[PDB]
């Protein structure tokens, strides 16, 4: 069949999105969730990870079909996917299948014609709607939406139009908003009575890294998930470079009934982790000016556990076998043990601090350096070399090891 | 008194550019006249004349200009300006931004046809609003109290819960007790999830028979947004000033309205205002916001609650800046409170109500209302000034008095501002939660309160 | 009296020298970076106009 | 060697065809004669300023700091003329050189270049003032192709782990050095003094080199391990236990 790319393909009904889109990142899957039928933006400066997140989500996720659009970006990255994806297999009926069998790519590299960047975007979402209509869950990646906005600006300039902010055409916000409205979960047209979805993840490339950029500022007025990347995390080789203070998801209430069935321990752990990270951000401004010596022992614990989470939970190397992909069992298990150690360390200090002889974080450090080293080492367990049973048994053994250490206090 | 004369039809299109079609050879062209366009495939579109000069007329097309051509597309000139049908049967119906049905019901069988621009009400014939609305929300009913017939927008930003605030006000609003609202709801450029949220809440509250919805979504044409608020307000004026109802009108993103005005003004190549917006945008927004209040000898009213999203959270941007010069205050929704999981995220410092001074007090609410309102505001302002100092010098530098303000500030956000989406506090509960926080200070620090109010209400 | 003075006075010098350093190394540079950004953005608005 | 020279006194519009003459010559040598070509482009800042001069004279839409609204798309037609192709034995490697105005990496020229190129090498005025050479600062620098050009059979098995642990130790040492300027040496803990010792030894031993010293990757990695062993192995939290147990005891 043939379809006009500038027209939305019809559906019987649009539905609320109730099921997660799993990225395999610990940040993202725990802290800032997305859904089948969701809309996401990934703004960042150059070299933050917008491409590596887009490729990792394309390799390892619960979607049936992947559409990858690379408009205005490097030719070496389309060549990277064509090299990498045929060698990489998912497993089906006890048999392996290459992930290239479920994937389609649209290319228009940074040196190809500028007006064809618009054609790439509409081609990609029209291909995505066509597979949604078969009753599939599709993810569409747009490797930078800023490169389409920049094409609108040159054509608007040569048509000699009056601009909006930063030279962009006055219609830019309506173009973006009507593109992202093509996402969702649906009852399809026609009579085998099926359902499908499109999730859209759009990278944004704000010039100078400034999120007050008209394209970023229009986009955050539209999308339901915001993964804001930080160049100061990327320069530390802290990856994914997701700023946990500015980033958000609107879908965290939709996923309540999912976690309340499948991972009934999780939402309390997620809540405690956001509070520890927010408490550390309030302490750090005092610490920078006052010089750390004035802190209460519960604040020294809060800083150290926030450091443990920041360094050993929120951090993954995407190019090493144990952290390529993190399952949600490994993710919930790691967070459970870090939050468990926090609650035990806080209890030991808070219980004893009134007595003549009392616990301090420095006492806990000297008593528990092996448990602290074991907690930092939880990340290195490999989801395909080790079993699910072996990983969960090891994380249960760390819980006994730390309980026996706090019993010894 | 009818237009019984035949309509002229022209195939004299001479240019197509953005939202605009240009015609020539038009006979005595009329400013603001409505036009119907038929495309070569038989699709019909509608539009309005923006400019006339000799035989030339410029038309904005409400459903856009795709598939229009300069040879086969034909335009019928209707002889008149835009008059919408109206009736009381419009309550319990759902329409698009053009006022066409989307509920699978029929088209409106008119009780009258009204010009969507309204008619100017004489300043001599207005009644000053003094009946307080109890919204149920303490940050509003305590400190930004609302009179029936006021206009007061919610100023918000991307990712903030302003739709939950507006929906809670629709559930909980009524008069202070020592009548119920008809609701007219306009959506310009909302996502499908927002349209579902409001519609579902009116169905689940069981009140869907007393609401009228006009929906334009983010996939619907941008140029319908020019007329969407005007269809909503022309419906509210019939219900209020002919059928004697009390109407609450919600206009859910005036920022998307202002963006559609910038699309047309840019396409017409006009001299820009600030940030590229039209130089007439104050006058345009005033013809939307001033369509509210009470009139002499008619037992009905219109209250407006517009909603804005501030780009980059900036209140000095033209959209919120011009809106503050027309509306009687604002309710400000704050990312700082939202990031702390306070709900409602209302920041009482930039929030204002310009009509509360006469809607509160003895016989209206209670005699202490103004004094509590001033003293809570003053303490929260001082608490933020103490907190900004403490963040540099550390707690050991603070006095006992500074720690009273810092305790008050934490207690005020936990008890007064935090509330939850279905809790419905009266004014009297709100004012007594206010005194339970003023109890944090000795009477000598409560300097905004007169000694009679201290003596009567402080010792309880 | 000299030793209770001396030990109390040593503490207050450290707290003061830490504020002189924080104003010089942390607080003033953040103001100067902010003020340089504002001038850069006002040149952009002027060029757009 | 082939040289195309436009000097400070030569016409400014030749500058917009100069790098396109060079890259056309490189494409013949690489993709018809099967050579390996190294291409050096000197002040892309002069190219970009000549592009701004031309575009301003045409009254075209401005971007940031008045640069042409299409400058990303223009620079991409220069920088994407590089790499390898299937069935031909030649290659083009590009090393452009930029001057960042007032040292600002967020200026449009370095900004739009960093969005197109596979990383950057960053030369720092503060290292040059201290008389370190080469003045390369690792933290603002990147290579996007490093990740799959290194490791077992490519270079040595430790290379990625060593590199990431040197980045972590240098970044923490730099944060201790910023903190010590507020609180003084007497407030530092013994762990801070390890990162502050690493910072000082790293710039003398790893970074400083001199203009004709030519180190192997293996010399570079063993200098790397001599600096990583400053710490206890329990502080080397980027490195997995298998890599530590093999390479750290030396
Ligand atoms: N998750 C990651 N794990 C390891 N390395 C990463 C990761 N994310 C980014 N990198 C490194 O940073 C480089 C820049 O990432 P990229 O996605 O290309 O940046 P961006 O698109 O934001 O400009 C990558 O080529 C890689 O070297
Ligand atoms: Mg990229």
């Amino acid at each position: 069949q043939v379809w006009p790319v500038r027209q939305v393909r019809p559906v019987t009904e649009k539905l609320p999105a109730n099921h997660p889109l799993l990225t395999g990142q610990r940040v993202l899957d725990a802290l800032f969730p997305c859904v089948q039928g969701g809309t996401t933006a990934i703004p960042g400066a150059f070299g933050c990870g917008k491409t590596v997140i887009s490729q990792s989500l394309s390799k390892y996720s619960n979607s049936d079909v992947i559409i990858y659009v690379g408009c205005g970006e490097r030719g070496n990255e389309m060549s990277e996917v064509l090299r990498d994806f045929p060698e990489l297999t998912m497993e089906v009926d006890g048999k392996v299948e290459s992930i290239m069998k479920r994937t389609a790519l649209v290319a228009n590299t940074s040196n190809m014609p500028v007006a064809a960047r618009e054609a790439s975007i509409y081609t990609g979402i029209t291909l995505s709607e066509y597979f949604r209509d078969m009753g599939y869950h599709v993810s569409m990646m747009a490797d930078s939406t800023s490169r389409w906005a920049e094409a609108l600006r040159e054509i608007s300039g040569r048509l000699a139009e009056m601009p909006a902010d930063s030279g962009y055409p006055a219609y830019l916000g309506a173009r973006l908003a009507s593109f992202y409205e093509r996402a969702g979960r649906v009852k399809c047209l026609g009579n085998p009575e099926r359902e499908g979805s499109v999730s859209i993840v759009g990278a944004v490339s704000p010039p100078g890294g400034d999120f007050s950029d008209p394209v970023t500022s229009a986009t955050l007025g539209i999308v339901q998930v915001f993964w804001g990347l930080d160049k100061k995390l990327a320069q530390r080789k802290h990856f994914p470079s997701v700023n946990w203070l500015i980033s958000y998801s609107k879908y965290m209430r939709a996923l309540d009934e999912y976690y309340d069935k499948h991972f009934t321990e999780f939402v309390p752990l997620r809540t405690k982790a956001k509070e520890i990270l927010q408490e550390e951000e309030d302490l750090a401004e005092i610490v920078q000016l006052v010089g750390k010596a004035s802190l209460a022992e519960t604040d020294k614990i809060t800083l150290e556990v926030a450091k443990l989470i920041k360094d050993d939970f929120l951090q993954q190397n995407g190019y090493t076998p144990y952290d390529r992909f993190c399952p949600f069992y490994k993710t919930v298990g790691m967070l459970s043990n870090m939050i468990s150690f926090y609650d035990m360390a806080r209890r030991a200090v808070e219980t004893t601090a009134q007595s003549d002889n009392k616990i301090t974080w420095s006492i806990i450090r000297e008593h528990m350096g092996e448990i602290l080293y074991k907690l930092s080492s939880m990340k290195f367990k490999d989801p395909v070399k080790d079993g699910e049973a072996k990983i969960k048994a090891d994380y249960a053994q760390l819980l006994e090891d730390m309980q026996n250490a706090f019993r010894s206090l | 008194n009818y237009l019984s004369q035949p309509r002229l039809t022209y195939k004299t299109v001479s240019g197509v550019n953005g939202p605009l079609v240009i015609l020539d050879h038009v006979k005595f062209p009329r400013y603001a006249e409505i036009v119907h366009l038929t495309l070569p495939d038989g699709t019909k579109r509608s539009g309005q004349v923006l400019e006339v000069s000799g035989s030339k007329a410029v038309v904005q097309v409400f459903e856009g200009t795709s598939g229009i051509d300069a040879k086969k597309t034909s335009c019928e000139f209707t002889g008149d300006i835009l008059r919408t049908p109206v009736s009381e049967d419009m309550l319990g119906r759902v329409f698009n931004g053009s006022g066409k049905p989307i509920d699978r019901g029929p088209v409106v069988l008119a009780e009258d046809f009204l010009d969507i621009m309204g008619q100017p009400i004489n300043p001599q014939c207005r009644i000053y609003p003094e009946e307080m609305i109890q919204t149920g929300i303490s940050a509003i009913d305590g400190m930004n109290s609302i009179a029936r017939g006021q206009k007061i927008p919610i100023f918000s930003a991307a990712g903030l819960p302003h739709n939950e605030i507006a929906a809670q006000i629709c559930r909980q609003a009524g008069l202070v007790k020592k009548e119920n609202f008809a609701i007219v709801f306009a959506a310009m450029g909302v996502n499908m999830e927002t349209a579902r949220f409001f519609k579902s809440d009116f169905e689940e509250n069981g009140s869907m028979d007393n609401v009228c919805l006009f929906l334009n979504l983010a996939n619907d044409p941008t140029i319908e947004r020019i007329i969407t608020p005007r269809l909503a307000l022309t419906t509210a004026e019939f219900l209020a000033y002919q059928c004697e109802k009390h109407v609450l009108v919600i206009l859910t993103d005036m920022s998307s309205y202002a963006e559609a005005l910038r699309e047309v003004s840019a396409a017409r190549e006009e001299v820009p205002g600030r940030r590229g917006f039209p130089g007439y945008m104050y006058t345009d927004l005033a013809t939307i916001y001033e369509r509210a209040g009470r009139v002499e000898g008619r037992n009905g009213s219109i209250t407006q609650i517009p909603i804005l999203t501030m780009p980059n959270d900036d209140i000095t941007h033209p959209i919120p800046d011009l809106t503050g010069y027309i509306t009687e205050g604002q309710i400000y929704v704050d990312r700082q409170l939202h990031n702390r999981q306070i709900y409602p995220p209302i920041n009482v410092l930039p929030s204002l109500s310009r009509l509360m001074k006469s809607a509160i007090g003895e016989g209206m609410t209670r005699k202490d209302h103004a004094d509590v309102s001033n003293q809570l505001y003053a303490c929260y302002a001082i608490g933020k000034d103490v907190q900004a100092m403490k963040a540099v010098v550390g707690e050991e530098a603070l006095t006992s008095d500074d720690l009273l303000y810092l305790e008050f500030l934490q207690k005020f956000e936990k008890n007064f501002i935090t509330q939850g989406p279905y809790e419905n506090r009266t004014v009297y509960e709100t004012l007594d939660i206010g005194w339970q926080l003023l109890r944090i200070f000795p009477k000598e620090m409560l300097k905004r309160i007169p000694q009679s109010t201290l003596s009567e209400f402080y010792p309880r | 009296s000299l030793q209770t003075s001396f030990v109390t006075l040593d503490e207050a010098i450290k707290i003061t020298n830490r504020r002189v350093n924080a104003i010089e190394h942390v607080i003033i540079p953040r103001i100067e970076r902010t003020l340089a950004y504002i001038i850069t953005e006002l040149d952009e608005r002027e060029r757009e106009e």
